[PDB]
């Protein structure tokens, strides 16, 4: 079960220094090569370089060469990532991926992927408030003043099971913060023929995980 | 140091359909090419190497083709869990491995409707200072909407946002959310507040609308 794990997301100033991470899992660190690239918003992919974790040997594009160091620790089966004076440029995506080189060589795991955020803004958790309206109900959930865009909505009935007619919205920027939201239907049936008068809205963050009721009308 | 091109830059199609996409090497790079899936909000994902080789636990309906300068990409039957950006890759011209622009796949599908909602800002949020009313559309097609606030029918302007979703995987239909922010003065001097959806499947602008009391 071959799987990369990468870092969580990060926020930094303008002059900070930073690195990520890639775990490896499932085959030998060491028989294959680990590759960084990078995605700006909203453009497309750019090869970074690479490390053989076998012997450290690198190899940087020269777009990025100097800018920018490649890494690994064979022992604990890991990559990294580093900068020493972070810019406003450096604002992007970042994913690792196993190379593949023995013959054609191809790029074929990738890990999930790391969020870099430079900006003079500093960090913060979300804030939750709640959706009501006024043959199947909606209901919502708002997030409102977090940093940086990584967020994951869930909802859970009043026993604790699992909802499974959510929807998920991108977020929004304005001053420095991000907002966002989320909507579930249930049956009408269901709630009138229920002793239920909630439920629980749910959001994952990097600095705080919040959760917050949500009543049916 | 090697130039990939890639055709068309974008393109719709509908569910059955053949897709066709070329990437073009700017010198013999043989066999040394690969194609990449990235859907939306995830990591990319291999699916052709060496040109034509499937990589196991892709669907059979992606195929490649070509060698030297020119190669092709192909789904046979596209698929409404489809919708994506295709990359290719050279991996010949070491360093730097250079990837293609991308090319954006659409699926066609037929015009539907949008089911609106309206919500008021929780008396929760009021308390604090800030009141923030919004408005959902769910599961309508084309991605084209126009979302409209009024205030006692007086027209808002830069003092709201929006944000749309992805395709739905099973129905090809898109959702959107827009949220209409107030300072909790403005809010209680005004009574009536409204969105209206303009959609090229509704005949007629549609409205939804709550007053402050009730
Ligand atoms: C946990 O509860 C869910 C949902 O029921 C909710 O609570 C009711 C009192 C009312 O508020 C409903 O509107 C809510 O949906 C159960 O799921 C449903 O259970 C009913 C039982 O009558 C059934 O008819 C529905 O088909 C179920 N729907 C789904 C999507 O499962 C769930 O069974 C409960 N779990 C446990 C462990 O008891």
């Amino acid at each position: 079960e071959v799987q990369l794990v990468q870092s969580g997301a990060e926020v930094k100033k303008p002059g900070e220094s930073l690195r990520i991470s890639c775990k490896g899992s499932g085959y030998s660190f060491t028989s294959y090569w680990i590759t960084w690239v990078r995605q700006m918003p909203g453009k497309g992919l750019e090869w970074m370089g690479r490390i053989d974790p076998s012997d450290s040997y690198t190899n940087y594009s020269p777009s990025f060469q100097g800018h920018v160091t490649i890494s690994a620790d064979k022992s604990i089966s890991t990559a990294y990532l580093q900068w020493s004076s972070l810019k406003a440029s450096d604002t992007a995506m970042y994913y690792c991926a196993r190379e593949q080189w023995l013959g054609i060589k191809n790029f074929d795991y990738w890990g999930q992927g790391t969020l870099v955020t430079v900006s003079s803004g500093s960090a913060s958790a979300p804030t939750l408030f709640p959706l009501v309206s006024c043959s199947s109900v909606a209901v919502g959930c708002l997030a409102q003043d977090f940093l940086p865009d990584s967020i994951t909505f869930s909802w859970k009935y009043k026993n604790n099971s699992d909802i499974s007619s959510t929807r998920g919205f991108p977020s929004v920027l304005r001053g420095g913060k991000y907002a966002a939201t989320s909507q579930v239907l249930l049956p009408s049936k269901d709630v009138m023929q229920g002793t239920d008068e909630h439920v629980v809205c749910k959001v994952q963050h990097p600095n705080g995980n919040k959760e917050k009721n949500v009543p049916l009308p | 140091d090697i130039q990939m091109t890639q055709s068309p830059s974008s393109l719709s199609a509908s569910v059955g359909d053949r897709v066709t996409i070329t990437c073009r090497a700017s010198q013999s790079i043989s066999s040394y090419l690969n194609w990449y899936q990235q859907k939306p909000g995830k990591a990319p994902k291999l699916l052709i190497y060496a040109a034509s080789s499937l990589q196991s636990g892709v669907p059979s309906r992606f195929s490649g083709s070509g060698s030297g300068t020119d190669f092709t990409l192909t789904i046979s039957s596209l698929q409404p869990e489809d919708f994506a950006t295709y990359y290719c890759q050279q991996s010949y011209s070491t360093p730097p491995h250079t990837f293609g622009q991308g090319t954006k796949v659409e699926i066609k599908r037929t015009v539907a409707a949008p089911s609106v909602f309206i919500f008021p800002p929780s008396d929760e949020q009021l308390k604090s200072g800030t009141a923030s009313v919004v408005c959902l559309l769910n599961n309508f097609y084309p991605r084209e909407a126009k979302v409209q606030w009024k205030v006692d029918n007086a027209l808002q302007s830069g003092n709201s946002q929006e944000s749309v979703t992805e395709q739905d995987s099973k129905d090809s239909t898109y959702s959107l959310s827009s949220t209409l922010t107030l300072s909790k003065a403005d809010y209680e001097k005004h009574k009536v507040y409204a969105c209206e959806v303009t959609h090229q499947g509704l005949s007629s602008p549609v409205t939804k609308s709550f007053n402050r009391g009730e």
